């Protein structure tokens, strides 16, 4: 740190190396020899000694040696200009669009002038002026088009000079995302009009259209026979695709680019050009290569075997070919075959520089040589492996181990780690006493040192020395060296890691920021592992069975201060997802407080003094009073004794500060009052002035639980007091456990003889349950016996269906789950042998120590119904669920109901079914892994510079504003925990008043102002309380929108304001109400989000981390992460299951609503047909189709379909489909009837790639596959295996000029009863039905009953046998009777909270507007966000995003905050469209190093060079690349030192 | 405002920018059956005159293109008849804070 | 600290005229001088001493 840097990199320009590389490096390379015999670097070869020092030779350029030389570049003189494969796709546009005769483009010179003059407007901060250029429009002569150009350029010269007169732009221009959105929309359009034209508009003589191949050859076609007639009526006033040489194309595109310099000056620039350098054509062509320095091209090595480099292997092949095409040019210089090898040498000198840059865009054995482009694009490569993911010094990793004898904010460092990791401590006047002792001890004895740094920069290692030299060198530390260059610097002793340093500590999948916290160091002897407290196991999510954690040891005081104040564990008490506490005692401290704070717990005096000093030690600094204070006992006369609740009072009396009064808390336990006995009150926890007066303490109080005692001390006394209480209670219930143990035995599991009599009799009533359910489902009655043969017919019918037999598996499952909960409800509190305190089995479930009441019931009572895939046990084909059971056995036990228990044993049949249910969870073990890995990375690249500003707005790193306040009210989630808990704050008023101390605070912030404006807006809102939101008069915008919350007292969100009023009005309780507002409006002000806070990352982590918790299956609607992949990623215009919630009115009734669902739901004609009886006869093939509908009283109830509509679909849609299928099938009959026997068809069952997942790694068990994912950072997946990723891999087609322009095909070469006695009507309906179809010839319809239909297709006599019934069954399943479009089925579900709604399988907003007599059309709700965007605008599309992300999390009972969901939905709709997080959404962005580092690196790289972009270096992914300090947090401001003298 | 019934000819769609001072705003009357601003998910859009567009951009120190954007063909931008470069003001009810005033520019 | 000050962290030289890293060089000094850092494509060879 003693070598400061002055100048530093502020912005990065992209650009192209001109062929004046000959200035910087004329050390050119002509010999393709790398080394000679006897190992020397040959002169003019690829390892020349002017390219840097190599093999212990000096550099011919530096004069410096093997190490100190920086390396130097060298060029390879190509004799011919072969083009560049990066910029080739973007000159092939410019070659196809130019007229070779006129040397212009194909377009009009004024249509080109329009786009050239709008792009001049876009490079300044003005866009509406670039749409007002199209409003200048007034068989056109030449004097009109040169004046039209004069007035368009007249407007722009005033449009820029107007804006630059203001501050709306600068001379260097302006550039934003929405400015870059419009520029991409013109240039992509300008590169689409030019690509398709017929003739030049400035001449007539038009060029023949080119066609290319794999990036190496340019071919020009011969202009066909029709078009030369144009060339000779206008111009006068060899074979297909001849070759075009590489020097011709430069000569073409030089006079094209010289002529239209005006348009190309604004295509290749997005900011104004300030050097006014010319866009030239030799930017596209490579006259020379450059060669990287020798240090970057060192030989590869494996063992002793030192191979040759990849880069030299490709670069020699170019240099042999360059000498050839030079040597053969001498051969042709003396005048056939020599012209055919020169032209073939141009193919391969281009092909070997195409090989030098790309690998796939060259030809390759199996896997060819990597080019410089393909060294960059994956998880591996360069841009993510070595720029976002560097490896670090001063770090260590080890297995972690449990420890209750360290502090909760600490790590126990082994002495193996401790004598290696060193910290440079500059020796000064205040630390020479402790740094002399460090040099004396040396690098063996622990509080010592390893090396000292002199003032000149050199180090001196202390390893080999003895105590003579080390004591004689510790005494020289404050000695000044005689130099004057270094008279400022002092020495730096690299002391070992002491007990006062800190450490970043890192569980390896870092899914959120509390997985990387900052611990203090405590060096423990005699250990070989890192050693961690139990309070930290929930934060890192660690299980102490072989987890490795990285120990990062930072190296300067700007990092020690930030691991002690920002990333320490004490500030990470509440998680940012919901504000819940994540730190607390876990298993056996929970089950000791239930004994210590119990009412039997009496301690004598010598025992009382021991437990206090066992946990609290004043030497370590745990007391605040420097002397342990105690309490009088609760029993005086027979013997002095202390109660166990009085120890908890004492340890709170010592760790809390003496000035603030005690904690006042009313809460609950997890343990019910009746477990203690009659009239016990040990469920209500009561603290009164810091004294536990009532109730035991559990997981609910000092666990990771909200509004407990430890969560209350965090609010009243702050994070360091609550840190000490978990440390003190961690040692109190460890020394109490040692003196008074805890065990779980066999008597804890046994029921008493009365209670064991109950469960035999209650389970005796379940022997007759599997048949009562089996007779209910089959709709039999009167208790038919089990072996009744009509029942056995019926049970076989429900064995063959899957939509049945889950009916039987839901009736019988519920009918035996009642007997399950009757045994539990009578036995486990009351039929046990050991009651609650002594039964440690129940006391570990009721405490929340470990387990539940479900685990206790399967031990003591019964296992119960073992349910598989939601249903029940699977059955064979024979109706048997095992080979031990009768087929169709109506029994609970045969269906998998285990009546056994784990205390007494499960029978061999029911042992087997419990092995089935043990496996169906274990298939959801491997599908958990790579679900949310790619989803969170894709969030955290966009929401990554998003940070709170100092004006409370939420802005991206480039300044493009996302929100105006965080969440609506600028509250940190980790601060609003007791903000509405008004009862807790009134009890603790005097203790919380000197936390939020207003006395030394009021003269810095305005008090009277926002209180006055709030009471305007409060009372005015109370006027218009019943007016709807669209009639709300907007005179008074909210007080946060006018006044800074952190500056004006009282400026408070309108939801906190009303809750504070509704508390002060409904409660009358030496505290006024004026002094409770002025505290709770000060608490609001001291609970605000700080500026610089990385709310983008926190919002993306608070979504991606609990989506590692919703990987599970169905316990309809798209569930969990694949719903979240549609909303957040991929921006689905087509959701797989779209819905629409239709709220029905209040005066509509349920009969009126179910009839309404029938009107909307689609009815296929298949749904009203019972049978179709086709009698086929011959003579002409006379097919007779007789349809049997259901009864008219049935389908008119079930579907609300009149029998006149069946006539109006059969006669007008069905037969049009039926006769279309027939003539299609007779056309198949004549043409295609037989294959070619002997010809192999293609493959059968292989996939598209790799033929398997993995041939060896797919058999790794989860204890062996977690051994391969612990020893390395291997949380990634190469192919994340998604179809949406494949649909992100497959989209965005090539062209409309392709092989198929609109998917064109042939489309050519067509040219019972015995009734009679119709009326005149049905005879005449039939006559026009025959006359309007092709084959009908007879027709009838049952109009009296609506029961049947009938017609007689009489076809040709030539035809053969035809499966007519399979023709009919297809057409009936496709013929729609009544479908409202885009909507399949409506249904009326059970209401949530008084909302009578419908659910519509499909989205059509436009059609539901015409049903307002049943549907409140102002309240309909979809989950298709791209449909709400199209219909209701961008704010209703926004509110649908926050509502549909919340369905994914609230379904799994996961409560993310709305402040995190508002920030994502404001980022997805920042353009007014529905963008996602993907490559297509990321495209409209300012910083290019964010783009290059995400994926498709050289895709964005060529885009950044052809744009000639300046990188402003303000996204954090661009600051890490160039090494600049990030500006989100402590980098978001500058520190300046105040010097006294002038 | 030219309310039509089925369609306007693409030959007749060139007459919309044909008057440079005066605008023509065409609506198909099937899209006007339900006033979309009465919907529950649509907040109160109010458009700002340049006497308070300018005072918006002076508080937050913004270029015009750094605001959140509303499209030219949005169903509520076509409702209010927003020209480009006109800031509309949105007052929406947050779940956290109640009434919350946000802004959005038309480009 | 965990991505620059411990991983690689070179103090390199950069020309303030062409704005490039790899075009820099410490000169071979004539026998009296001290070597100094001098760019290459901003440089002009001494043969170009023209009027």
């Amino acid at each position: 740190i003693s070598k400061p840097v002055g100048s530093e990199i502020t912005s990065v320009d992209f650009g192209i190396l001109t062929a004046k590389i000959r200035n910087l490096s004329a050390k050119q390379i002509t010999n393709p020899t790398v080394l000679d015999n006897l190992g020397h670097p040959v002169s003019g070869g690829l390892y020349d000694l002017a390219l840097g020092a190599f093999l212990r030779n000096l550099c011919s350029t530096c004069g410096l040696d093997e190490k100190f030389c920086p390396g130097h570049q060298g060029h390879i003189e190509l004799p011919v200009p072969c083009y560049n494969p990066l910029f080739f796709n973007q000159l092939y546009i410019y070659l196809r669009a130019s007229c070779l005769f006129c040397h212009h483009f194909r377009l009009k010179s004024v249509e080109v002038h329009r786009y050239a003059c709008k792009l001049r407007l876009l490079q300044y901060g003005l866009i509406d002026e670039s749409y007002k250029l199209d409003e200048i429009t007034l068989d056109i002569s030449s004097t009109l088009l040169n004046e039209l150009k004069s007035k368009r350029s007249e407007y722009v010269d005033m449009a820029i000079a107007k804006a630059l007169s203001d501050g709306r732009t600068t001379e260097r221009g302006s550039f934003t995302a929405t400015v870059n959105d419009e520029r991409k929309k013109l240039v992509h359009e300008f590169h689409k009009k030019l690509l398709s034209r017929g003739k030049c508009d400035n001449c007539g003589m038009f060029s023949p259209k080119f066609r290319k191949d794999g990036f190496t050859k340019i071919f020009e076609t011969a202009l066909n026979e029709k078009q030369i007639t144009n060339n000779r009526v206008k111009g006068f006033i060899k074979t297909g695709s001849t070759y075009i040489l590489s020097t011709e194309v430069k000569n073409i595109l030089d006079t094209v680019f010289r002529k239209e310099q005006c348009v190309l000056q604004y295509v290749f620039h997005s900011r104004p050009n300030l050097s006014r350098k010319l866009v030239k054509a030799d930017s596209f062509f490579m006259d020379v290569l450059v060669v990287p320095p020798t240090r970057f091209r060192l030989p590869s090595k494996l063992g002793e075997e030192v191979h040759e480099n990849s880069q030299n292997q490709l670069l020699s092949k170019v240099l042999t070919t360059s000498l050839l095409i030079r040597d053969l040019n001498d051969d042709l210089s003396k005048l056939r075959v020599i012209f055919s090898r020169l032209m073939n040498a141009f193919v391969t000198i281009q092909n070997d520089v195409n090989a030098f840059i790309d690998s796939t865009k060259a030809q390759s054995g199996k896997v060819p040589i990597p080019g410089v482009k393909q060294a960059l694009e994956k998880k591996e490569g360069l841009f993510r492996k070595h720029m976002m993911g560097k490896r670090v010094n001063y770090a260590a990793r080890s297995v972690i181990s449990p420890d209750p004898n360290i502090e909760t904010n600490e790590i126990g460092v082994p002495p193996v780690f401790a004598v290696k990791l060193t910290y440079p401590e500059p020796v000064t006047a205040y630390n020479i006493a402790e740094l002399r002792q460090a040099v004396i001890n040396g690098p063996d004895k622990w509080p010592g040192a390893t090396q000292i740094q002199n003032e000149d920069g050199s180090l001196v290692s202390l390893i080999g020395m003895s105590v003579e030299q080390r004591k004689a060198l510790a005494n020289q530390l404050l000695t000044p060296s005689s130099n004057v260059s270094t008279h400022t610097l002092n020495k730096k002793v690299y002391r070992h890691i002491k007990n006062r340093d800190v450490v970043l500590m890192n569980r390896q999948p870092t899914l959120h920021k509390a997985s990387m916290m900052g611990h203090k160091v405590r060096v423990l002897p005699n250990e070989k592992t890192l050693r961690l407290h139990y309070a930290n196991t929930g934060a890192y999510n660690a299980d102490f069975d072989g987890d490795e954690m990285n120990m990062h040891f930072p190296q300067n005081e700007n990092a020690r201060a930030e691991a002690l104040n920002l990333a320490n564990t004490d500030s990470q008490y509440l998680t940012p997802t919901s504000g819940s506490p994540v730190r607390g005692l876990i298993q056996d401290h929970i089950s000791a407080g239930v004994w210590l704070t119990s009412k039997d717990s009496f301690f004598t005096r010598e025992q009382y003094q021991q437990y206090i000093y066992g946990c609290i030690r004043p030497e370590d600094g745990h007391t605040t009073r420097s002397k342990i204070v105690t309490l009088p006992p609760t029993i005086f006369k027979p013997y002095p004794l202390w109660t166990g609740k009085q120890i908890i009072t004492t340890v709170l009396l010592n760790v809390t500060p003496p000035d603030m009064p005690g904690i006042n808390l009313i809460s609950k336990n997890k343990i019910k009052n009746e477990y203690w006995g009659k009239g016990s009150l040990e469920n209500e926890v009561l603290f009164k002035d810091g004294a536990l007066l009532c109730g035991i303490l559990d997981k609910s109080q000092y666990g990771a639980s909200k509004y407990g005692i430890v969560h209350s001390l965090h609010e009243v006394y702050g994070p360091e007091v609550a840190a000490k209480v978990l440390s003190v209670l961690g040692r109190l219930f460890t020394n109490y456990i040692t003196a008074t143990a805890f065990t779980c035995g066999m008597d804890d599991l046994r029921l008493t003889a009365e209670g064991n009599k109950w469960r035999t009799d209650i389970l005796k009533t379940s022997v007759d349950t599997g048949r009562e359910a089996a007779a209910e489902v089959t709709n039999l009655d009167k208790d038919t016996p089990a072996d009744d043969p009509e029942l056995l017919k019926r049970l076989q019918e429900i064995l063959r269906d899957n939509n049945k037999s889950g009916i039987l598996d839901a009736v019988t499952s519920s009918k035996v789950n009642a007997i399950t909960s009757q045994v539990v409800s009578k036995c486990v509190p009351d039929g046990t042998m050991k009651k609650f305190p002594c039964n440690s089995m129940q006391a570990m479930a009721l405490s929340g120590a470990k387990g539940s009441n479900v685990n206790v019931s399967q031990i003591m009572c019964l296992l119960g119904q073992q349910a598989l895939e939601g249903r029940r046990v699977p059955v064979m084909v024979s109706g048997k669920t095992l080979p031990s059971f009768k087929p169709y056995e109506t029994d609970a036990m045969a269906g998998g109901y285990v009546k056994g228990r784990f205390y007494s044993g499960i029978k061999p049949q029911e042992y087997y079914f419990h092995c089935m249910a043990g496996r169906e969870g274990l298939i959801d073990t491997a599908v958990k892994t790579s679900r949310s890995g790619y989803l969170q990375r894709c969030l955290t690249k966009q929401l990554e510079g998003v940070h709170v500003s100092y004006d409370n707005s939420i802005r991206d790193a480039d300044g493009t504003l996302v929100q105006f306040m965080y969440g609506g009210d600028a509250i940190d989630i980790t601060k609003e925990s007791h903000m509405t808990q008004f009862e807790f704050c009134l009890d603790n008023y005097y203790a919380l008043l000197k936390k939020y101390n207003p006395s030394a605070l009021i003269e810095h912030l305005d008090v009277e102002s926002a209180l006055k404006y709030s009471k305007k807006t409060l009372k005015y809102r109370k006027k218009h309380s019943k007016e709807p939101h669209y009639k709300q008069s907007v005179k008074y915008d909210p007080v946060l929108a006018k006044y800074n919350p952190a500056k004006y007292l009282g400026s408070v969100s309108e939801n906190f304001q009303d809750k504070l009023e509704s508390f002060l009005d409904k409660n009358s309780k030496g505290v006024n109400e004026k002094k409770f507002r002025a505290l709770m409006q000060l608490k609001y002000m001291r609970s605000l989000i700080n500026p610089g806070e990385a709310v983008g990352i926190i919002a993306s982590q608070s979504v991606g981390e609990p989506s590692t918790q919703m990987t599970l299956n169905t316990f309809n609607v798209t569930l969990g992460i694949p719903r979240l992949r549609e909303i957040v990623m991929t921006a689905s215009a087509a959701i797989k299951t779209p819905q629409m919630t239709l709220p029905i009115w209040n005066d509509v009734s349920d009969e009126q609503a179910d009839t309404f669902c029938k009107s909307i739901s689609k009815v296929l004609l298949s749904e009203v047909i019972d049978k179709v009886i086709v009698t086929e006869t011959t003579g002409a093939r006379s097919y007779v189709i007789h349809m049997r509908f259901f009864d008219n009283n049935e389908y008119s109830e079930e579907y609300d379909v009149s029998k006149e509509e069946l006539q109006n679909v059969i006669s007008n849609q069905f037969i049009h489909l039926l006769e279309a299928a027939i003539v299609k099938e007779i056309k198949k009959q004549k043409r295609t009837t037989g294959p070619d026997i002997g010809v192999a068809v293609p493959r059968l069952q292989t996939d598209v790639a790799n033929s398997s997942s993995n041939s060896k790694r797919l058999e790794e068990d989860n204890d062996e596959e977690q051994s391969h994912k612990k020893t390395k950072q291997a949380v990634s997946y190469d192919e994340p295996d998604e179809d949406e990723i494949e649909t992100m891999r497959e989209a965005e087609k090539s062209s409309d000029e392709e092989g198929i322009d609109s998917d064109k095909e042939s489309d050519s070469d067509s040219e019972v009863e015995a009734n009679n006695n119709m009326n005149k009507v049905q005879r005449d309906r039939q006559s026009a039905i025959i006359s309007h179809h092709r084959f009908i010839t007879k027709y009838n319809f049952d109009d009296e009953s609506g029961k049947w239909c009938e017609f007689k297709l009489e076809l040709a006599a030539d035809t053969e046998k035809l499966l007519m019934v399979n023709i009919v069954e297809e057409i009936c399943r496709k013929s729609i009777i009544r479908q409202i479009p885009h909507i399949d089925r409506c249904v009326h579900p059970e209401p949530e909270n008084g909302k009578r709604v419908l659910v519509t399988e499909g989205v059509n907003f436009q059609a539901m507007w015409d049903q307002e007599a049943f549907i409140d059309v102002d309240g309909i709700t979809s989950n298709d966000v791209a449909a709400v965007l199209k219909t209701y605008g961008v704010e209703a599309a926004r509110n649908t995003i926050v509502n549909e992300i919340n369905n994914v999390f609230s379904r799994y009972a996961i409560s993310v905050s709305f402040r995190h969901l508002d920030l994502i939905a404001d980022m997805m709709t920042r353009q007014g469209t529905y963008l996602a997080f993907n490559r297509q959404g990321m495209e409209t962005s300012t910083s290019s190093f964010m783009k290059m580092s995400y994926e498709t690196t050289c895709q964005f790289l060529t885009k950044a060079v052809l744009d000639n972009e300046r990188e402003q270096l303000d996204s954090p992914s661009a600051r890490i690349v160039v090494g600049k300090l990030n500006n989100v947090g402590t980098g978001s401001f500058d520190v300046l030192a105040k010097v006294p003298n002038a | 405002i030219f309310v039509y019934q089925n369609n306007i000819t693409p030959s007749a769609m060139k007459l919309v920018p044909s008057i440079p001072p005066a605008t023509i705003e065409t609506f198909n009357e099937a899209a006007l059956v339900v006033n979309i601003t009465h919907h529950e998910l649509v907040p109160k859009h109010i458009r700002l005159s340049s006497d308070e567009k300018r005072e918006l951009l002076k508080r937050y120190r913004l270029k015009e293109s750094q605001l959140p954007r509303i499209q030219r063909a949005d169903p509520v931008a076509l409702y209010l008849g927003l020209k480009r470069g006109e800031v509309v003001k949105i007052i929406r009810k947050s779940e956290t804070s109640g009434r919350y005033a946000s802004y959005r520019i038309c480009m | 600290d965990r991505l620059l000050n411990s991983s690689d962290y070179t103090q390199a030289s950069v020309c303030r005229e062409c704005g490039s890293i790899l075009t820099t060089q410490q000169s071979v000094p004539r026998i009296g001088s001290i070597s100094t850092v001098c760019c290459r494509r901003c440089s002009m060879r001494f043969e170009d001493a023209k009027k």
